[PDB]
């Protein structure tokens, strides 16, 4: 289910570059057991930055 | 989130023992959360010292630790625990507990999002 999560961050990153916006992989982490509060907050302890390595989050934070 | 408070800093003697609580506000059931305890000695990185998985069912040490300290969860009061025997000077430090946002196992300051406050335990003669 994160191996899946991974395939849906890459279904939606266009142009392959291994990043996403937060923005993106929240609206895509709310169609998916995380609280709302708990996904901005991973995601801004994961990175100060808006771009994010989506590979590399879920290997750190999520596995 | 889960908010984060420990408990049970102080002064113990070496070859003594002394047990850190935490005590969690997670939004989710407790069992969700993955824990850590890491520390940090004066003007050093934080470190990890042991961690234990949602359910309590799995828990891991560092090195330098193993066999001396023990990590335990209780999901029905919402704490986590260190026990500190055998102390040694090396064990002085400011010990945080930690959540990651998983139930799985991480030893690695990178897979954690919340964070307590900390609290000192020196080790000395007196």
């Amino acid at each position: 289910n994160v191996e899946e999560l991974i395939k849906m961050f890459a279904h939606f990153d266009n142009n392959s570059t291994g990043y996403l916006t937060k923005s993106q992989m929240k609206n895509i982490l709310t169609t998916w057991a995380l609280t709302d509060q708990e996904a901005i907050d991973a995601l801004n302890a994961f990175s100060s930055e808006d771009n994010i390595d989506y590979k590399l989050f879920c290997e750190d934070i999520l596995q | 989130q889960v908010q984060l408070q420990e408990s049970g800093g102080g002064t113990v003697q070496p070859g003594g023992s002394l047990k850190l609580s935490c005590s969690a506000a997670p939004e989710r059931a407790f069992s969700n959360y993955a824990m850590g305890w890491f520390r940090q000695a004066p003007g050093q990185e934080r470190e990890f010292v042991a961690g234990i998985t949602g359910s309590g069912r799995s828990q891991y040490y560092a090195d330098s630790v193993k066999g001396r300290f023990t990590i335990s969860r209780d999901n029905a009061m919402n704490a986590v625990y260190l026990q500190m025997n055998s102390v040694k000077a090396e064990d002085t430090a400011v010990y945080y507990c930690a959540a990651r946002v998983v139930p799985v196992f991480s030893d690695s300051t990178k897979g954690y999002v919340y964070w307590g406050q900390g609290t000192q335990v020196t080790v000395s003669s007196h």
